[PDB]
RNA sequence: CCAUAGGUUAAUGAGGCGAACCGGGGGAACUGAAACAUCUAAGUACCCCGAGGAAAAGAAAUCAACCGAGAUUCCCCCAG
RNA sequence: UUUUGUAUAAUGGGUCAGCGACUUAUAUUCUGUAGCAAGGUUAACCGAAUAGGGGAGCCGAAGGGAAACCGAGUCUUAACU
RNA sequence: GUUUAUUAAAAACACAGCACUGUGCAAACACGAAAGUGGACGUAUACGGUGUGACGCCUGCCCGGUGCCGGGAGGUUAAU
RNA sequence: UGAACUCGCUGUGAAGAUGCAGUGUACCCGCGGCAAGACGGAAAGACCCCGUAAACCUUUACUAUAGCUUGACACUGAACA
RNA sequence: CUUUAAUGUUUGAUGUUCUAACGUUGACCCGUAAUCCGGGUUGCGGACAGUGUCUGGUGGGUAGUUUGACUGGGGCGGUCUCCUCCUAAAGAGUAACGGAGGAGCACGAAGGUUGGCUAAUCCUGGUCGGACAUCAGGAGGUUAGUGCAAUGGCAUAAGCCAGCUUGACUGCGAGCGUGACGGCGCGAGCAGGUGCGAAAGCAGGUCAUAGUGAUCCGGUGGUUCUGAAUGGAAGGGCCAUC
């Protein structure tokens, strides 16, 4: 369990909400007179995936899981579902 | 956060317990220590449990 | 339940002790069910205990008067 | 009037303070089992009739009076207690 | 009205024979397995409240 | 068609007011919790109906403890 | 009056007279005091009643334990030097 | 033309026109614990809402976000 | 509108003096004028901050709710596919 | 697993028909000199709709409230707990938005015990071979290492390897140290029970200080400790613990 607010999350930063989670590409920060910060933070779709845009201000914060990324080996076929492989601990995955 | 915790559940008779922690994922068998019993005050070898 | 003393037991009624008797003699009350009796000293008059629950030292000490402890 | 910005500071943490040093000077008569010395690594070792804590804490195992001793080929600081 | 004695304070403290209180000691609820067992048996029998707190346990109970 | 609904006349009874007390219908918030939503405030304030000199309850499908007490209301306790 | 601090150019008062602010009930606690004293005291109520009856009750003399229990001991403990 | 009566009369609002959309009439919608009225003793050349504001020339591209509309297969889902 | 027998100056001072210290000038008292001062009068600053103050307004702030909407039961039945 | 029926299926999904509930803000008749309402045939609807209870979705149309603090004004930015050093003025303690770094762990061996060992980096010589692999020798001296920052510390080594093991064990604990307190920290030794060493002895974690949060509520296991008349159980209590 993990908590960013907007004045955390910058860069590739994994956030979820609802779901389905989400990626920051990239962000400005206005902190303007007369009224409260925010950010123009253009998020990235993981799952369809293709785009979504919000304008976070201050508050709030967002749950950060999960983050994961690293190599795999693909060797498998079978009916629907594939398989992979690790080089770093030989872990099988689905 | 790596590192969970696991329960020691006697082999004996007697429903004492004891609790540590061990990383699953870099030795997945089970300990088998040898520790005191408080109850059957025997030497008791434990098994690990949830 | 209520604790008794021996100072307060040469005064029930007579010799014999209950939980009747007692209750009339305000020292315990009315909704007592158990009592017992407690080494707290002086203890005179041959006092006859019936169904309380003498501790150790009264029965040593009721004894020494001259009483006798039943159940 | 004008007001220019401001920077940061990176700094400002600090610990609470342990209350390390030497309880009982020298020839200062204690109790079994008294603290002498609360330190992190041995400044002063253990000598005669004097343990050490995991916490490298000198402290006294017998009655007397707190002795300090410049001993060794190491010129180190030990911690005596004579029996009284 | 007469005072009305505070709940909370009463199910954790009882008089003893001389005034004092006696309470329970509070870290025994949870991950209590990253402690040593020196920690798990001192704080296991019962302790007195100390002078600098026994003011405020005598005010929230009159009766007790 | 019968009969009703409806119409007219008579008989007796009711309408309205009142200082508080009582039963039922409806029912807040400020405040307290050092904020605040549960809760407290409080079934209080108030609105409405109805009855009396008092009103309401009331002659156990009740407690009790394995012994017994015999409807209701009110006061002192039990007991912060 | 409030303040680290006021002749302060800090606040208040035109002056006079009248009124105007630490209380009351019920609990509990401590000191002083009075009565009785291992015992003390009655509450409502009957009452030709601030008299006398009324001991229902409250507090103290025994504590320890979470509790059953045990008792000048007791709890923790298989037992405690 | 109208408006901040009591410091602001305007570039504000209104306005005919235009377009989207709702509504087939016991209409939509509004008021009302409800019955009932408005809409209307009208009924799509009618009515309600929204945006723009005569007129002339015009009003381009984008359905991802959000809202609306349509389809129902598959997945998740309440009382029962 | 505290009381005044109510000067200029430089300096000190809660940090810009008719009252303090030094020094200078000035008989006592009105009327007509002018507004630099008495941090003049009038409004417990409108601005700023503080208060675990209030008020409305806004929204994908939180928990709710009117209304709209779906399903089951109820009023609610009978024949066949 | 699937295509395929025979069956008692469990029953839903709709789709026609019928009328007697219900709708009728359709006409006609009457109460009635009455476009309200009520009764009467009848016509069209029709078990749909509509309403009531339960329930999911939608819901600023409306209501109750929250929207942190330090701060060289508020804001903005930054910090909030813990650890090392300096500021800190030769006991301790000591502030600032003062100078600097780290932590929200790891381990069943990297713990316990017994036995044995002593580095860094240069220099020379040496197959591939080089600034840097391994080997041989010396100078050199702990400038090395210590699971991880920093100070303190360590050669009797806490640094490194191996054999054997689980004392990282239960009930205590005289005593003091440090805190307003909640708490934290050291603890000889006793009792039971093991480990290693022939033996003396050592071990209730790791060289030490950071690796962590009080209560309430809730969950698992054990223990007649209680258990609303009794005998049980539920729920509480104790203990281990999430």
């Amino acid at each position: 369990m993990a908590t960013y607010y907007s004045n955390d999350f910058r860069a590739g930063l994994k956030i979820m909400l609802d779901g389905e989670p989400y990626a920051v590409e990239a962000s400005e920060f206005v902190k303007p007179g007369k009224g409260q910060a925010f950010a123009r933070v253009k998020l990235r779709r993981l799952l369809t995936g293709t785009r979504v845009e919000k304008t976070f201000k201050s508050t709030d914060s967002a749950e950060g899981a999960d983050v994961v990324d690293m190599n795999l080996t693909y060797l498998y076929n079978d009916g629907e579902f594939w398989h992979f492989m690790n080089n770093e601990t030989f872990e099988q995955l689905s | 956060g790596i590192r969970e915790k696991i329960k020691l559940v006697s082999s004996a008779g007697t429903g004492h317990f004891y609790t540590t922690t061990k990383n699953k994922r870099t030795k997945p068998e089970k300990l088998e220590l040898k520790k005191f019993d408080p109850v059957v005050r025997q030497h008791v070898i434990y098994k690990e449990a949830k | 339940t209520a604790e008794i003393r021996l100072s307060d037991l040469a005064k029930v009624e007579g010799g014999v002790v209950d939980l009747n008797t007692l209750k009339a003699a305000n020292i315990i009350g009315i909704q007592i069910e158990f009592a017992k009796v407690i080494l707290a000293g002086e203890v005179t008059t041959p006092v006859t205990v019936r169904g309380l629950r003498v501790t150790k030292g009264a029965r040593a000490a009721i004894e020494a008067a001259g009483g006798k402890i039943e159940e | 009037a004008h007001k220019k910005g401001l920077g940061s500071t990176r700094n400002g943490r600090d610990s609470e303070a342990k209350r390390l040093g030497v309880k009982r000077f020298g020839g200062e008569s204690v109790l079994a089992g008294s603290i002498i010395v609360r330190q992190r690594g041995t400044k002063f070792h253990a000598g005669a009739n004097v343990g050490c804590g995991r916490d490298h804490t000198l402290f006294a195992k017998a009655d007397g009076k707190v002795k300090f001793e410049v001993k060794g080929p190491k010129n180190r600081k030990f911690i005596s207690i004579e029996a009284e | 009205p007469k005072i009305k004695t505070v709940r909370g304070a009463a199910k954790r403290f009882k008089k003893t024979g001389k005034g004092g209180f006696k309470h329970k000691h509070a870290n025994l609820r949870h991950i209590l397995t990253k402690k040593a067992t020196k920690r798990k048996r001192h704080l296991r029998p019962k302790a007195m409240v100390s002078k600098g707190d026994l003011g405020l346990v005598i005010a929230c109970l009159p009766y007790a």
